[PDB]
RNA sequence: CGGGGAAUCAGGGUUCGAUUCCGGAGAGGGAGCCUGAGAAACGGCUACCACAUCCAAGGAAGGCAGCAGGCGCGCAAAUUA
RNA sequence: AAAGUUGCUGCAGUUAAAAAGCUCGUAGUUGGAUCU
RNA sequence: CAAGACGGACCAGAGCGAAAGCAUUUGCCAAGAAUGUUUUCAUUAAUCAAGAACGAAAGUCGGAGGUUCGAAGACGAUACCGUCGUAGUUCCGACCAUAAACGAUGCCGACCGGCGAUGCGGCGGCGUUAUUCCCAUGACCCGCCGGGCAGCUUCCGG
RNA sequence: ACGGUCGAACUUGACUAUCUAGAGGAAGUAAAAGUCGAGGUUUCCGUAGGUGAACCUGCGGAAGGAUCAUUAACGG
């Protein structure tokens, strides 16, 4: 049951029983953390990065291997963005509808899927200030939205 | 969204139990289910059953007798007396030989009868006859 | 804390409905004196305040010790 | 559905409330817009004074002729037209006698054959309807 | 004005009778709104009336 | 007027409590006092408002939501022992 | 009281009275598994 | 030759959309479901008072255009019908917020019979086709999984 | 006796609300037989117009309205 829309799937991921890494994998958790951290410097989000480990470094899960997953991982470094990446990508989203919009004057729909992003910006926007990882002051707004991309 | 785990194991229980099954599979598992399942077991109404472990929340097989007519769950969890008790009892129990109404206690998850054996009230749960 | 002196918490309790054997939340509003000892005491943490003689109109409690927020460090 | 929570008392109650006022027996009772109406003005009784003797006819599957009494009550000036059941007892109400009057039976709903009826004569000169049909007292004049 | 218009009607010849039309239509809503609230009133004074002739002044004697 | 409580009552409830017990209020309506430990007292006083009594026409006196009793009001309620 | 015709226990809402034209949405209500 | 209109047949037990609704080609813009996933976060969710967005047709204000049709209306016959025809039907910008706005049938979650058709995505496989195509790919054939639209059958139960 | 304070109340306006006497206005019934000269049957919904209603018509929507026959391929 999808928040915003009336579909349902069951797409996702099965993660396997066995916890253990395997094997055939020679790479070490250092190798994997130095891996991790020149796959950040050149400007990639935490799934980017986990999707180009697992797909060509045989890295299968990263948590499972170093013990920690990537965020952590880039947060002990200090190469954590200030924004993370959920709130990030809704935002430019909605960027990119709003600049549609101010283009396409007569666009009802993207009017409706504007309002539906920008909802999902504010409930995603109150957990994180729940949890204390933006400020208690922070605020999306309609006009100073791209000055945040 | 998938409320009150405990819920939809005796209405997976009891349906299958209707359809004349000689074994269910419900998921989630958790320890009130387990505790519930007890409870039963002990009492000669669910036979034996297995936990399968995944490393998320388990799933249980239950090996049915037929001997269950009706298993089910009171939400909200009211608070029980022990005074109170007998009105639960004439509301929910076909009569004064058989059934159970089940509380979670103190003393642990147990049925109305070893509740006023250990002097304790608690919270409703479930009754099964 | 808008006020000099004076400080007014909230009180949140769970009545009970007896016909339909439910609760309700409700609250109640208090006035209470805020010592200047208690420095560094912001919107959101717990005080435990006890009873004097009237101190104004509204004011009857009296603010005795302060603990902060559940994630305030 | 309905709300089952623990915490959901004051739904409930608000709900229950609410619902009440469309029974229109509780509202009826409660919102005392007929109490005002009502001439007896929640009374079993009422004493009036005899303004006429009307022929009310009844209704379309009994044809006959019955016959009433308007009637203007003391204590508050309205008029009303109450039922005096025969001849042997119409003959015993005069103009302008001072009559004790009941409700007919169904709460402040019609007589079943004759319409615009609630009421009945119960005393005429401050003795009843009765002990004057059946010969047991005589009214003064 | 049951006026069919011309192929070649010009401006400020158009404008006007487009005018006109709207204006009629305006007051003739007017009135029929006007038409409604008096039957309505004569309905209410009716019913109130009849309802006080079936209260009293109903019988023979 | 509130409560103890009353009627009904499988369980849950619904309706009532002017009324002899406890607490509050008021002494025709408001207001102000004196005395006293205690009253903003009315079977105490002083005004105004509304009533009402006696009079030689100048003046004087009053407060039954106490017990009886009366009038009125009413469908509706006792003996001046 | 009958009245499970006020329904917490315990009612109903296709065709009998009855579900908002649709979606978002604070308050309120409810909230997966896990720690001897 | 021009003017505005409208996109037949294909067009369906079909598809898409929150609903109202959507059908000539090509290009641009930004959304989207499902699928696949040994990606990432880690409870961020469900429902709606207040509040907000869209909302067939008709209708109202202003600009443009008026092909056809056409309320009212003028004629002729007998409320029906014919000829002519105004507003409107059309586009742009603001109001209106109503429909038998239908499944006369809230939303989310779990369980509870069968069958094979279909739309999309994924997977496995003999084989035929691009004149015995010299490996792959599109078109078919068989089978499976997931979310769908939609049927038939059943003494599941109601 | 000045002043202060509590403050019943009085007068004048506005807002109201009630009780009362009301010219006049617009009305129903009983009595006046005095006067003049229809029709729809497929059913609806939302709008707008027609003389107010009804009914008819314009546009959009619905069935809550009675599915026979031909049709797998068969041309490559």
């Amino acid at each position: 049951g999808r928040m915003h829309a009336p579909g349902k799937g069951l797409s996702q991921s099965a993660l396997p029983y066995r916890r253990s890494v395997p094997t055939w994998l020679k790479l070490t958790s250092d190798d994997v953390k130095e891996q991790i951290y020149k796959l950040a410097k050149k400007g990639l989000t935490p799934s980017q990065i986990g999707v180009i480990l697992r797909d060509s470094h045989g890295v299968a899960q990263v948590r499972f291997v170093t013990g920690n997953k990537i965020l952590r991982i880039l947060k002990s470094k200090g190469l954590a963005p200030d924004l993370p990446e959920d709130l990030y990508h809704l935002i430019k989203k909605a960027v990119a509808v709003r600049k549609h919009l101010e283009r396409n004057r007569k666009d009802k729909d993207a009017k409706f899927r504007l309002i539906l992003i920008e909802s999902r910006i504010h409930r995603l926007a109150r957990y994180y200030k729940t949890k204390r990882v933006l400020p208690p002051n922070w605020k999306y707004e309609s006009s100073t939205a791209s000055a945040l991309v | 969204v998938r409320m009150n785990v405990l819920a939809d194991a005796l209405k997976s229980i009891n349906n299958a139990e209707k359809r004349g099954k000689r074994q269910v599979l419900i998921r989630p598992c958790s320890k009130v289910i387990v505790r519930f399942l007890t409870v039963m077991m002990k009492h000669g109404y669910i036979g034996e059953f297995e936990i399968i472990d995944d490393h998320r929340a388990g799933k249980i097989v239950v090996n049915l007798t037929g001997r269950l007519n009706k298993c089910g769950v009171i939400s909200p969890r009211f608070d029980v007396q022990l005074k109170d008790l007998e009105k639960w009892q004439n509301n929910l129990l076909p009569s004064r030989q058989f059934g159970f109404i089940v509380l979670t206690t103190s003393a642990g998850i147990m049925d109305h009868e070893e509740a006023r054996r250990k002097h304790t009230g608690g919270k409703i749960l479930g009754f099964f006859f | 804390m808008k006020m000099q002196r004076t400080i007014v918490i909230r009180r949140d309790y769970l009545h009970y409905i007896r016909k339909y054997n439910r609760f309700e939340k409700r609250h109640k509003n208090m006035s209470v004196h805020l010592s200047p000892c208690f420095r560094d005491v912001q919107i959101g943490d717990i005080v435990t305040v006890g009873e004097c003689r009237p101190l104004s109109k509204t004011v009857r409690f009296n603010v005795l010790k302060v603990t902060k927020a559940a994630g305030t460090k | 559905g309905k709300c089952r929570g623990l915490r959901t008392a004051r739904k409930l109650r608000s709900h229950r409330r609410d619902q009440k006022w469309h029974d229109k027996q509780y509202k009826k009772a409660h919102l005392g817009t007929a109490l005002k109406a009502n001439p007896f003005g929640g009374a079993s009784h009422a004493k009036g004074i005899v303004l006429e003797k009307v022929g009310v006819e009844a209704k379309q599957p009994n044809s006959a002729i019955r016959k009433c009494v308007r009637v203007q009550l003391i204590k508050n000036g309205k008029k009303i037209t109450a039922f005096v059941p025969n001849d042997g007892c119409l003959n015993f109400i005069e103009e302008n006698d001072e009559v004790l009057v009941a409700g007919f039976g169904r709460k402040g709903h019609a007589v079943g054959d004759i319409p615009g009826v609630r009421f009945k004569v119960v005393k005429v000169a401050n003795v009843s309807l009765l002990a004057l049909y059946k010969g047991k007292k005589e009214r003064p004049r | 004005s049951t006026q069919p218009r011309s192929k070649n009607e010009s401006k400020e010849d158009k404008r006007a009778r487009k005018q006109a039309i709207k204006e009629e239509r305006k007051e003739r809503r007017v009135e029929k709104k006007a038409n409604k609230l008096a039957f309505k009133l004569e309905k209410r004074r009716q019913e109130k009336e009849l309802l006080n002739l079936k209260k009293n002044v109903e019988g023979l004697k």
